[PDB]
């Protein structure tokens, strides 16, 4: 599992697009297209 | 490094590195060519949208 | 046998403290034991305390109340030790020179050697 | 010639050394490169000790001089501005006497003197100078730096440097830098001389010192001292420093310790500009970019790490009343000849009690110590215990074994191992059991080795056998008890468990003591739980193991949780807080502000994360304050959260960014 | 992933023989992060249109 | 083949227009490479290639 | 090679020449990693020409 590697060493970067701004993103795409 | 005096585990301790960073750099391979699959896909999926 | 450097050594003294030392085998090495234990005829004998080869636990009375014994040097490699307040009394022989055991330990009968050897004969009790 | 030195003896003060104290690291040359080293340097921004030596002309002011001495260290920096050179050389040395070679250096009005001699160093060195009696101009009287040399090993001669005799002015233009170091045997000395247009603290400008001479003398050095040059007090005025004075004067002292700087090269091949890495985070990203500009972005310089705080041992129950520890001390045992053996993964005897905070002598261990158990264990051993007579087990004890004591109970040649004889009536359970029992002396036939006497062989020896358990020399083997004549006996009577080394198949049996440290929960610490090892963040943990379960393990097959031996209770294991530490700052030229990103640790932990040891003024304002922020991808720092939610302007993560505002 | 650590840890003798291999682990730091940050570049060419 | 104070190596050596200071014994490249060098018997400047 | 006789020097030979090749793997898989990347670019280049 992604969440259960945190020992030596390893690490994740959270993505600077969080998943509700891309949901904003694709809403407002869908908003201009129709 | 417990087991040993420090001259007698230098030959342990730079195989356990070299192999540690044989796999780190074979890791880093990996993830470089999968990550230049996931840029084309986003190529493409740039292109579609 | 060849007599090991020390810088300080013999009958104790009344009052203050005394640094009893003796040069070690190994050299900028403090993963060593030692042991002051002196043979002699009689019961004017003391038990001393004895430092272990891991060095973590200090004397009989543990490392609770004592103090780290100093075993690193650079000039020469030896071992410090502080002495708590005993009888000026004593008649066994002194002598700082290699030690006829290496297998140091926590063991209270274990003892330096059984029978006596060369050295000083100096003496204040009969 | 001074049993001691006589002086006001007020406070030293205290100074900022700024920029100064650069130095070229070596002798190479490089044109508009910007290198790299790790050095002894001074500082950025240090507080170097201002010594002070001056007289105030008036009814009342403050007069001093010091000269006391000072360790040396790794290094030393120093600096001196005065209107006349005052400080005429420096001493190094460890004894400062005539019992180790010591460096000296003086100066005079002819040539820069070098020697190395066991020079007897007095207590307050100094060069007596005074007016002549025609010429008017000052004239050097007695050289009272020391008494006696007794040796001589080495001498040098150099040119002079800048010259000031005669006070002039109202500016301390005349302004010396000087560093010595004693690495590798050489005694490396950096210098340079600038005017300057202050009359009190260092000049704000940058001037690297270039090196002047190396001299490979090769004696330690440990203590060195300033001297001067005091005139007469009968002559002139000023604080009596042993019945001498001296004119205004001042200089200034600072260490160096290791650490890396970014040193800037010119074309010419001069050193014009200096980076400390470790002065504040924008030095250390400019540092990790190799450029003293930085443009505005988000950059990771380190990693921090939680170090753990102490170590933790724990292991099953003490145990206290256990079933199997009960057999030792008052319940089916015997003497030597009788002892019981047992062996199984259950628990430990009550001997263990003691070795929790009154860890006596009772763990009579030979070869090892106590602690050695814990982190591993003997071979198969068995669990041998009986009642005998304080410290008579010095037969049956490690070390006497190669048949010298193993008549009685024969041991292993190479019995190194650990014997437990202990009795106590609070740091216990139960009081030591009666001695009274059959004892052997010595047979004549051999015996199994790790096993005991069975068979009954009489001796007939001897004329006049001793009487009663105390008594002189036995002959008799078979008596009440025994004793060695030739040894210590009669000591308190006290049950003793031996562990019978056997050194056959099953590996890791029963074992000694083991210590059980108090337990720590949410503080990292390293944790050792019976055998497993490793470091984190104990935790209670909701898991619930099954009662054969000792400890856990997650997917990845690492440990995760382990049930604590004594309390049967089960705590989560966390790794050491770890990220990397990103340094947020717009450009250089924008502004040097800066703030510290530390990935995935909470804020409360940022000033523990190996912090605290650096530059408090410049870094640990970054490491806390009212400031802080805490977001998704980590602790943010000196930077002030705002709801205004602008355009992204530096990549922060989870859709939080930092940019500059006015 | 931190080279240092995953190939040494929290031992010190481990990380000064390490030393030895140049700067292999800030290469695979280096691209490590680049391609980090080209995850995110390609999330916002596909998404911010 | 040349061997300065030690400092063994091979090139082409030529005149430099480069400035070194009295203390100064040779130079280094960017990359940590002998670019010139500073004749013991007459200070000359030479460069290396 | 000056300070060690060929028989005891083979090894620290041997391990220079392990790590350059390691080395110089390292850096012609990133070549054509990049490599690839820019014949991508080429191509996107081309078919807007
Ligand atoms: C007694 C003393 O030396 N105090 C100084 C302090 O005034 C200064 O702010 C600090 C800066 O590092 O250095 C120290
Ligand atoms: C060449 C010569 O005359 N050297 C002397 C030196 O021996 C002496 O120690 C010093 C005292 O200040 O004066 C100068
Ligand atoms: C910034 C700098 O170093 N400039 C000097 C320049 O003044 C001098 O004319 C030239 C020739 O020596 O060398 C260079
Ligand atoms: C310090 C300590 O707890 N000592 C205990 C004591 O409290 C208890 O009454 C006794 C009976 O087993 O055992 C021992
Ligand atoms: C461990 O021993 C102590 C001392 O007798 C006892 O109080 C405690 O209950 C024991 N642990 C458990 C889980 O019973
Ligand atoms: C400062 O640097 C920024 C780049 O971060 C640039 O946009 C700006 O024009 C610069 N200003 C000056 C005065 O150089
Ligand atoms: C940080 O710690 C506080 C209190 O210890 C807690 O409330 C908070 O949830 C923690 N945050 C993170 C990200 O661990
Ligand atoms: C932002 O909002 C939080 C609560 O949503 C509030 O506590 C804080 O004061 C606000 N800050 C600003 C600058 O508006
Ligand atoms: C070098 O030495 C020679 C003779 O040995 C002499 O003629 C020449 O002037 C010297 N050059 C320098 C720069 O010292």
């Amino acid at each position: 599992l992604i969440c259960a590697q945190k020992f030596n060493g390893l690490t994740v970067l959270p993505p600077l697009l969080t998943d509700e701004m891309i949901a904003q993103y694709t809403s407002a795409l869908l908003a201009g297209t129709i | 490094l417990s087991r040993l005096d420090p001259p007698e585990a230098e030959v342990q301790i730079d195989r356990l590195i070299t192999g540690r960073l044989q796999s780190l750099q074979t890791y880093v391979t990996q993830q470089l060519i999968r990550a230049a699959e996931i840029r084309a896909s986003a190529n493409l999926a740039a292109t579609k949208m | 046998q060849v007599q090991l450097v020390e810088s300080g050594g013999g009958l104790v003294q009344a009052g203050g403290s005394l640094r009893l030392s003796c040069a070690v085998s190994g050299r900028t090495i403090s993963t060593f034991g030692m042991g002051w234990f002196r043979q002699a005829p009689g019961k004017e004998r003391e038990f001393v305390a004895t430092i272990t080869r891991d060095e973590d636990m200090l004397l009989y009375a543990d490392s609770v109340k004592g103090r780290f014994t100093i075993s690193r040097d650079t000039a020469k490699n030896m071992v410090f030790l502080q002495m708590n307040s005993l009888k000026i009394e004593d008649t066994a022989l002194y002598y700082c020179a290699v030690r006829r055991d290496s297998s140091w330990g926590y063991s209270r009968q274990s003892t330096e050697y059984d029978y006596w050897g060369q050295g000083t004969q100096v003496t204040v009790s009969s | 010639c001074v049993n001691l030195t006589t002086r006001t003896q007020l406070p030293p003060a205290y100074t900022n050394s700024f920029t100064r104290g650069v130095y070229y690291p070596d002798k190479v040359f490089r044109s508009s490169v910007l290198h790299s080293t790790q050095d002894l340097f001074l500082p950025f921004f240090s507080n170097v000790t201002w010594f002070h030596a001056i007289h105030v002309s008036g009814t009342n002011g403050t007069k001093r001089f010091d000269n006391p001495v000072l360790p040396f260290n790794d290094g030393v920096y120093f600096a001196s501005t005065e209107k006349s050179n005052i400080i005429r050389g420096w001493i190094f040395g460890t004894t400062l006497d005539s019992k180790t070679q010591s460096l000296l250096i003086v100066n005079n009005a002819t040539n820069v003197v070098i020697k190395v001699c066991e020079f007897q160093f007095c207590n307050d060195p100094f060069l007596g100078v005074y007016y002549h009696k025609n010429n008017k101009s000052w004239m050097e009287s007695e050289f009272r730096v020391y008494s006696s040399a007794n040796n001589c090993t080495f001498e040098y001669v150099s040119q002079p440097f800048l010259m000031d005799l005669e006070g002039k002015q109202g500016n301390f233009k005349n302004l010396r830098e000087f560093v010595f170091k004693n690495i590798d045997g050489y005694f490396k000395i950096y210098s340079k001389h600038t005017p300057i247009n202050l009359v009190r603290d260092l000049p704000q400008g940058f001037s690297a010192l270039e090196p002047l001479v190396d001299l490979p003398i090769g004696i330690n050095i440990t203590r060195f001292q300033t001297l001067l040059a005091l005139h007469r007090s009968y002559l002139t005025p000023g604080d009596s420093s042993s019945g001498w004075t001296a004119g205004a004067a001042a200089y200034y002292v600072g260490y160096l310790q290791p650490r890396t700087f970014l040193l800037k090269y010119n074309e010419n091949g001069t050193i014009t500009d200096a980076v400390d890495c470790a002065l504040d985070p924008l030095s250390e990203t400019k540092c990790t970019l190799k450029s003293f500009t930085v443009e505005k972005g988000i950059y990771q310089t380190s990693n921090f790490r939680v170090q753990p705080t102490e170590s933790i041992v724990r292991f099953p129950n003490i145990t206290n009343l256990c079933p199997f520890g009960e057999v030792f001390n008052a319940t089916r045992f015997a003497s030597v000849y009788a002892w019981n053996r047992k062996r199984i993964s259950n628990c430990v005897a009550d001997y263990s009690v003691l070795y929790n905070s009154a860890s006596f002598s009772t763990f009579k261990c030979y070869g090892v110590s106590p602690t050695k158990l814990n982190d591993l264990c003997f071979t198969n051993v068995y669990a041998d215990s009986f009642v005998i007579r304080g410290d008579e087990v010095r037969q049956i004890a490690p070390g006497q074994t190669g048949k010298i004591a193993d008549y009685n109970y024969k041991l292993p040649d190479d019995f190194t191992g650990c014997v437990i004889a202990w009795n106590s009536n609070n740091l216990d359970s139960k009081v030591g059991g009666n001695y009274n029992y059959l004892y052997r002396l010595f047979r004549k036939s051999n015996l199994k080795p790790f096993e005991r006497d069975i068979s009954t062989e009489i001796y007939q020896a001897g004329s006049t056998p001793c009487n009663g358990v105390e008594g002189f020399n036995c002959y008799f083997p078979l008596q009440s008890y025994g004793f060695q004549p030739t040894n210590g006996v009669g000591y308190q009577p006290y049950r003793v468990v031996v562990l019978s080394f056997e050194l056959l198949h099953a590996p890791a049996t029963v074992c000694g003591p083991k210590k059980s440290t108090n337990l720590v929960k949410n503080k990292c610490v390293n944790f050792n739980f019976n055998g497993l090892t490793g470091t984190g963040v104990l935790t209670e943990s909701n898991k619930k193991f099954l009662p054969f379960q000792q400890f856990g393990r997650d997917i990845a097959d690492t440990t995760d949780a382990v049930r604590d031996p004594q309390t049967l209770e089960i705590l989560d294991i966390t790794p050491c807080s770890f990220g990397g530490v990103s340094v947020i700052t717009p450009g250089t030229n924008t502004s040097n502000q800066v703030a510290v990103l530390y990935q995935d640790v909470n804020c409360t932990e940022v000033p523990v994360a190996i912090h605290a040891d650096q530059l408090t003024p410049t870094w640990r304002v970054y490491s806390t304050g009212s400031n802080v922020f805490q977001t998704r991808a980590g602790c943010l720092i000196g930077a002030e959260h705002v709801n205004n939610s602008y355009e992204c302007d530096i990549p922060i993560g989870a859709g939080i960014c930092a940019s500059y505002q006015t | 992933v931190d080279c240092t650590m995953y190939i040494c840890g929290d031992s010190t003798e481990c990380s000064n023989l390490l030393l030895q291999y140049g700067s292999f682990c800030t290469q695979l730091n280096r691209a490590l992060t680049g391609i980090a940050v080209e995850q995110d570049k390609n999330t916002q060419e596909v998404f911010a249109q």
